[PDB]
């Protein structure tokens, strides 16, 4: 999808959040009465062509 | 408009040595900052931009910080291992609407002393054919900075015409050179025997002539 | 276009990176953006599957 | 997701989870609802007269 | 490979208009705003303005009011025009890349030319005198080095051996004179074995004038 915004041979890729407080930077939510802060480093570092 | 002020507008450190300059809006700009380092009598080169993001071929040693939210005002550009070359004059800049500078901030290298190596040239004779017959004496990669040069004609005491220059400190070694010229008419050279430049410096053990008379090659 | 007199239910989740047990889309991946050559404006992605 | 403002080569965009508004996390469902006030009187021509 | 190279009036006097040309290398304007940004030692950094291959543009409000920008798409260039110049536009002018379109915050310079030095003052040109500066004989491994002296505005620049001659060199910034005029010297740390077999040529350049000077220094 991002593809048909940007143009076919756009070389598309992810990165993690750059740095500041940890509730900006991380995943910050709620599990069953508890609160987690959660570092999605291993999911955003893919590149694409 | 909005306004950048640095903090410390002068630094030092030695090699090896982490250092922290640091910037602050004077209201919120969300991200949008850059971090430049110029070299003396060259443009400057961005380092950092959105405040934390590295420009390429910038060394990893260099670094942005930022408390991240969307409505900061404090920045940090963090140099994690202080080198040789890192000697140089650090701006930051925003870009949430004119772009506006801070009025920058000098980093100089700490390192041990080192005395002066004192050199005098004699005038060419194309130089006393000016009708301003002159002589320079000279500091050579020296430290710290704070040496002083004095200039003796017939071994009395000169003032006002004699002048200095001093360089960049030097990238490979934090060391300096300091030069002196004696300035006098072909008149005034004509009448005296001996020109003597004097060097006072820390790394010196006592100060150091050098001197020229009329009638040597 | 359909009227209706109240929404289906909403959920009052809390979460930053990710959006989590919302609403799915219906055929595919859509990305959405209030003016997308501004870099001020997050898009806001949402999934065609969950993801567990 | 948020998209990062190089002034860099333009073959490439890099994304970065944005950590973002609280909105967002219902925003996501509340697009496809809009609500609107009823305008129940109207006028309009036709031939007609009233009786006096 | 992009970069930008910049050229221009050197000396200006009162109330003149100056004028700045900037020629890319390796790309095509568009997909970037460019801007032109000045140094002067009282006031640091201070961006003008910025155009586009669309030839619109955009002022600082300061200078709104003097200044004027073009383009030249076919030539791959751009130009500042700054008109009723005072000693306080005296400084170094730099161009250099801006924001990329298809991202409307991105305003940080990536890439800046050379940049060229504008001094404004009623004075003349003047080209440097050069004077070799001979070596003494600390003795057996002393210095010589070239004197420029009486030139006017500033830059000169100097070379040794036709740039051949390199480390151990130092070159001084620039002295103001008792006749308003810049002199400096640039010198190199010499073994006395040295002057046995090498011709010390100084180049001294001083492009406001465009004299050219090779200069050999005398083993006195
Ligand atoms: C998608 O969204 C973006 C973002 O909104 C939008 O981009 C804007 O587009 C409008 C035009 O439609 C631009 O407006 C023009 O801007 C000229 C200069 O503006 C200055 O002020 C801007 C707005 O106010 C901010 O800044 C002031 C201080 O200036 C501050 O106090 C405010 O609080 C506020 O934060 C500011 O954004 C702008 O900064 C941008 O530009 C500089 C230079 O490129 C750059 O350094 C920044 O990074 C940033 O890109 C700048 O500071 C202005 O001259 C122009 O004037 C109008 O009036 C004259 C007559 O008076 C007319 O002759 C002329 O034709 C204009 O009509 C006008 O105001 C606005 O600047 C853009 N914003 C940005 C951030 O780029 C896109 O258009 C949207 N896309 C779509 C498809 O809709
Ligand atoms: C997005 O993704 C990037 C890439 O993975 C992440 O970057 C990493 O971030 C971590 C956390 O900041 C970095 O780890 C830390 O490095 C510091 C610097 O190390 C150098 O300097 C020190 C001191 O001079 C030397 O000792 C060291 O040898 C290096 O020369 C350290 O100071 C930190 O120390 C702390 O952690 C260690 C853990 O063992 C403890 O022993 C210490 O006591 C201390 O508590 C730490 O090591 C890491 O280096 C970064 N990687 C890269 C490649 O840059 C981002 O963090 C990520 N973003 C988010 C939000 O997660
Ligand atoms: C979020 O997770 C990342 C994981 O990528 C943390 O950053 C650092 O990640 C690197 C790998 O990219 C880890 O490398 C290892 O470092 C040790 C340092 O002594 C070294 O011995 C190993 O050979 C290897 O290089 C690194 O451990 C990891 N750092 C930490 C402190 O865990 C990142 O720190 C996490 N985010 C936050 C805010 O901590
Ligand atoms: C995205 O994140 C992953 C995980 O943080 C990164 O994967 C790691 O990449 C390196 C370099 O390509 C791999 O090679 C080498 O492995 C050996 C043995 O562990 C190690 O000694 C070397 O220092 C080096 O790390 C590494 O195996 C790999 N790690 C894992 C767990 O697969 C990846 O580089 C990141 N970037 C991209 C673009 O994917
Ligand atoms: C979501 O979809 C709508 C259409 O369903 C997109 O609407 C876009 O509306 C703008 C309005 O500015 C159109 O852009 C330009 O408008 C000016 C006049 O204002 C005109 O002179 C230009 O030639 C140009 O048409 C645009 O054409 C229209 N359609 C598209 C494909 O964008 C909206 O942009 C979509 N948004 C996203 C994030 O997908
Ligand atoms: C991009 O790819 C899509 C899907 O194949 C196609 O419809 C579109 O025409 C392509 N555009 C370009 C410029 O390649």
């Amino acid at each position: 999808q991002l593809r048909k915004h940007f143009g076919n041979n756009t070389i598309i890729r992810f990165a993690n959040s750059s740095g500041g407080d940890l509730e900006v930077t991380t995943h910050s939510f709620n599990c069953g009465g508890e609160f987690f802060y959660c570092n999605t480093s291993g999911l955003f570092n893919s590149t694409w062509i | 408009d909005i306004q950048m002020t640095q903090s410390p507008s002068t630094l030092s450190a030695s090699v090896g040595d982490r250092v922290d300059i640091t910037c602050r809006a004077s209201q919120s700009i969300s991200r949008w900052l850059a971090w430049y380092q110029q070299k003396p009598g060259k443009a400057p080169k961005v380092l950092i931009y959105e405040a934390s993001l590295l420009a390429n071929g910038v060394p990893s040693r260099f670094s942005g910080h930022f408390n991240g939210r969307e409505s900061a005002t404090d920045f940090t550009l963090t140099i994690s291992s202080l080198q040789p070359d890192d000697v140089a004059t650090y701006y930051c800049q925003h870009y949430m609407a004119d772009p506006r500078f801070g009025q920058g901030t000098k980093l100089e290298i700490k390192r041990t002393v080192a005395a002066p190596s004192v050199f005098i040239f004699p005038p060419s004779d194309e130089q006393l054919k000016s009708g301003t017959a002159s002589v320079v004496c000279l500091l050579n990669n020296f430290y710290p900075r704070e040496a002083k040069v004095q200039w003796k004609v017939d071994n009395a005491l000169q003032s006002g015409n004699s002048q200095e220059s001093v360089t960049e400190q030097d990238s490979k070694d934090s060391t300096y050179s300091l030069s002196s010229t004696l300035t006098l008419s072909k008149a005034d050279y004509e009448k005296h025997k001996v020109y003597a430049c004097e060097v006072t410096h820390q790394g010196l053990s006592s100060p150091v002539t050098k001197s020229f008379n009329r009638g040597e090659c | 276009v359909s009227t209706v007199q109240c929404t289906h239910g909403i959920k009052p989740v809390v979460s930053t990176q990710l959006l989590l047990n919302g609403s799915l889309a219906e055929e595919e991946v859509m990305i959405r953006s209030e003016n997308i050559t501004n870099n001020a404006k997050n898009i806001l992605v949402q999934f065609n599957t969950p993801v567990q | 997701l948020t998209r990062d403002g190089g002034s860099t080569n333009s073959t490439t965009e890099t994304f970065r989870p944005g950590g973002g508004d609280m909105r967002d996390n219902w925003r996501s469902e509340l697009y496809k609802y809009k609500v609107v006030k009823i305008e129940p009187l109207g006028v309009a021509p036709t031939r007609c007269k009233r009786r006096v | 490979q992009v970069q930008l190279q910049q050229w221009g009036a050197g000396l200006l006097k009162p109330s003149e208009t100056l004028s700045l040309t900037c020629a890319l290398y390796g790309r095509s304007l568009n997909g970037n705003y460019w801007s032109w940004i000045r140094q002067s030692p009282g006031k640091g950094l201070e961006w003008i303005g910025e155009i586009n291959h669309s030839g619109s543009t955009y002022f600082n409000p300061s200078f709104k009011s003097r200044v004027a920008m073009s383009v030249d798409t076919s030539k791959s260039q751009f130009s500042l025009k700054l008109n009723s110049v005072t000693a306080a536009d005296t400084g170094i002018y730099f161009c250099a890349r801006g924001k990329r379109y298809s991202a409307s915050y991105s305003n940080y310079f990536g890439v800046w030319g050379q940049g060229t030095q504008v001094t404004v003052s009623s004075a003349s040109t003047k080209g440097p005198s050069v004077f070799p500066l001979a070596p003494s004989s600390s003795g057996g491994t002393a210095a010589l080095g070239c004197l420029v002296k009486d030139y006017f505005p500033e830059p000169v620049t100097v070379s040794w051996n036709s740039g051949a001659l390199t480390s151990g060199v130092h070159t001084f910034p620039a002295v103001l004179q008792s006749s308003g005029l810049y002199s400096l010297s640039s010198v190199v740390t010499v073994p006395s074995s040295s002057l046995g077999t090498q011709t010390y040529i100084c180049n001294v350049n001083h492009k406001p004038s465009n004299t050219k000077v090779d200069k050999k220094v005398e083993p006195k």
